[PDB]
RNA sequence: AAUCGUACCGCAAACCAACACAGGUUAGUUAUUGUAAAGGCUGUAUAAAACCAGGAUAAAGGAACUCGGCAAAAUAGGUUAUGUUUUCG
């Protein structure tokens, strides 16, 4: 997991006043969206983790109010167009844990750690990765569990537009 | 790399690589090259860059220690994994 | 002979292309006739030295003319007077060339901007396809 | 091409200080019948901005200038945005955004506000009575209504004379003096070209 | 205040002063022309060249 | 109308300081109301010791500190009826 520090947010320091250490991170972000598999420092890795995967938060928010904080995130239009289209639609049942890290040994002139930070569901995507939702046995404990606790599971991908939109639509065509 | 030039030497000769152990090891001294370098109030130093020379010796049945690393397997990626193929329905019984 | 030259290599003045004597990299006033990679031996040499940026309507300055209607009688006068002139003409030669990379840069910002619309309304008109497509598909 | 909101009640405005998208399905909905859903939501909105972000803002402002200076006192924000919605029709939203706009035009004296008078500091930021806002059919080069812009010339053009005689006194030039830079390239006598064909067409 | 700066190079300081039409125009002059030329020396003077 | 200078560096890693030296080095020009057009430049990998240096904030007290208000802090600016001292400014 990704380590908690003593200041604001718990983020890295980088090695970097907080001003050059924001305009750093904003950069390799905007740089995730774009390629979807990038090769740095493990410092730096980590800490796009964890900033990757609240900036998805926001793309699959879809309201005005999320797309101006991400306006100040992401340096190119083009990602930014990417990321509340396309990738709003492809993580829509995904909880949490939309990039994944992996090390990858050490450099040769300075022997800094590495690792490679890339997206969960896609194709090129270095493993496969569960199911956004996963399937429940028919006649498994775990499906009685799940209905004294939370009936509202959801056990199957949803459709874009659920009966009620459908229903509303043909009522009034 | 002096590891690797000395087995192929061996095989050369008609030794067993399975059977090799490493029996001497030294350094000998090279040329070096020399410089100086400014210091403060007019002083002045040494700048060195030295050189050194390596002699590896591979014998069979040679005594040997008896130290051995445990080995794993590196990450998984690619068609090869199946970690996504685990079933969690287990774990909610008793 | 004519009194400018016409015939420049835009490529090489604005600096993406190397020029006929590479190893000059700043040329002189009187050095940019010589440098540019389209100089021909059967084009007739100008009458006076202009740099490329140099506007046309240079061509109906008369400098020397006027210096001499205003020289001073006194020697030691007309020494520093002269060489005031001298001045005058060289720094000419670089008003010219700043104001050619500011109004360059203005009319780039300009194109720059102008293809950066057209790319969002592209983009927004293809997400809207898509999204009709979705409304259709579920009837 | 103004859009309305999900509540189809007014237009979106182009600032940041707007929070309410702008509705783009191809039919119309209630918001609580798919704001609860648990759909995407941008299927149903346009939460970005338009590719002409900037010049729309410039051609707002235009209308609120126009109209103040065809007023002939100093009204509200509120009068404001009635006057140019019935003129043109529905083009703007929220007194807020107008707000913002008005606080351009105050930094580069396109505009001047009319502010009460209060007895005591506090009473002035506690106040909530609304402010009036005027023109200037020219911009002007001082602060203030035409009353107090003409109070500020004077003390300017009292400060410029004592300067220039002072200088004088003193033996240097009254008037300060520069050399005229040659601002004409190539690259302008061809923008005049090009603006020529282009109001020719 | 920083020392070590008491060369300020100036070529015609350098030709006047140790030139060799000025170690020509006095006796003493002429006598260290000697003294170089009897010890040997490749170049005579700063001011030499071919 | 002949003859000599014209490349490159020139507040600098190329000149004076033994150095790719936090030092020294003349003149001419340019954008900018509260800002600033052109042009130019760019840092091995981390962090939640002591200690040191350069900053920030601080309850109640306010020179009790110390050879000494050293250092730090502090409404610092403008106009005044009246009074004092002057070599009358
Ligand atoms: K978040
Ligand atoms: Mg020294
Ligand atoms: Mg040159
Ligand atoms: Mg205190
Ligand atoms: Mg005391």
């Amino acid at each position: 997991t990704v380590k908690r520090f003593l200041r604001p947010g718990g983020w890295n320091r980088l090695n970097r006043p907080v001003k050059e250490r924001l305009a750093l991170i904003k950069n390799m972000a905007t740089q995730l969206v774009e390629k979807e598999r990038i090769r740095t420092t493990l410092s730096k890795a980590k800490n796009l983790q964890r900033y990757g995967d609240k900036l998805i938060t926001l793309g699959k928010a879809g309201t005005r109010e999320s797309w101006l904080k991400a306006n100040d995130i992401v340096r190119t239009d083009r990602e930014l167009h990417k990321l509340f289209t396309t990738l709003a639609l492809r993580y829509k049942d995904r909880q949490g844990g939309y990039v994944r890290l992996i090390r990858a040994g050490f450099r040769r002139g300075d022997a800094a750690p590495v690792a490679i930070v890339e997206l969960v569901d896609r194709e090129g995507e270095l493993r496969q990765a569960r199911p956004a939702v996963t399937p429940v046995p028919k006649f498994s404990v775990m499906r009685w569990v799940k209905q004294q606790l939370d009936p509202k599971f959801i056990s199957e991908p949803a459709p874009l537009l659920p009966p009620l939109v459908r229903d509303y639509l043909k009522e009034q065509n | 790399e002096g590891l690797e030039h000395a087995r192929k030497d061996a095989e050369e000769k008609g030794l067993d690589p399975k059977k090799l152990v490493v029996s001497t090891v030294y350094t000998a001294k090279g040329k070096y090259l020399r410089g100086f370098q400014p210091m403060g109030k007019g002083f002045a130093g040494r700048k060195t860059t030295r050189k050194t020379h390596l002699r590896i010796v591979l014998r069979e049945n040679a005594s040997v220690l008896p130290f051995a690393a445990q080995v794993v397997s590196p990450s998984r990626v690619g068609g090869a994994s199946q970690k996504h193929l685990r079933d969690i329905s287990v774990r909610y019984t008793v | 002979r004519p009194i400018m030259h016409k015939n420049w290599d835009w490529e090489f003045v604005v600096g993406a292309k190397a020029g006929r004597k590479p190893a000059i990299q700043r040329p002189k006033p009187h050095q940019w006739y010589y440098c540019n990679p389209k100089y021909s031996a059967e084009d007739p040499l100008p009458t006076k030295i202009f740099p490329p940026h140099a506007p046309p309507t240079a061509e109906s300055l008369d400098d020397w003319a006027k210096f001499r209607k205003l020289c001073p009688k006194d020697p030691v006068e007309a020494k520093k007077f002269r060489k005031h002139f001298v001045r005058f003409l060289n720094q000419r030669n670089y008003d010219w060339r700043t104001a050619f990379e500011r109004g360059l840069a203005k009319e780039v910002a300009v194109a720059k901007a102008a293809q950066r619309a057209e790319d969002e309304t592209k983009r927004q008109e293809a997400w809207h396809a898509y999204r009709t497509a979705v409304f259709e598909s579920a009837l | 091409r103004p859009a309305l909101t999900p509540s189809f009640s007014r237009v979106s405005d182009p600032w940041t200080g707007e929070k309410e998208a702008k509705y783009a399905a191809p039919y119309r909905i209630p918001e609580e019948v798919w704001k609860n859903s648990g759909a995407p939501k941008i299927l149903f909105q346009d939460p970005w901005n338009s590719p002409d972000y900037d010049e729309v803002r410039k051609k707002h402002a235009v209308l609120v200038h126009d109209y103040l200076k065809q007023q002939s006192q100093p009204i509200n924000v509120q009068t404001i945005l009635e006057g140019v919605n019935k003129t043109h029709g529905l083009v703007l939203g929220t007194i807020e955004y107008v707000t913002s706009l008005l606080e351009n035009m105050l930094w580069h004296d396109m505009a001047y506000v009319v502010k009460p008078v209060f007895s005591s500091p506090r009473k002035a930021k506690l106040s909530k009575i609304p402010l009036l806002y005027g023109a200037n059919k020219y911009q002007q080069v001082f602060r203030g209504t035409p009353k107090e812009v003409a109070e500020r010339y004077e003390a300017a053009r009292a400060k410029h004379i004592k300067v220039a005689f002072t200088r004088l006194r003193t033996s240097k030039t009254p008037q300060p003096f520069r050399r005229r830079t040659d601002e004409y390239s190539h690259v302008q006598a061809s923008q005049s070209a090009l603006g020529l064909a282009a109001a020719a067409a | 205040m920083k020392r070590g700066m008491t060369y300020q190079p100036s070529r015609k300081k350098r030709i006047n002063k140790h030139g060799m039409e000025k170690r020509l125009g006095t006796e003493d002059g002429r006598l260290t022309i000697l003294r170089r030329l009897e010890k040997g020396r490749w170049r005579l003077t700063v001011d030499m060249f071919r």
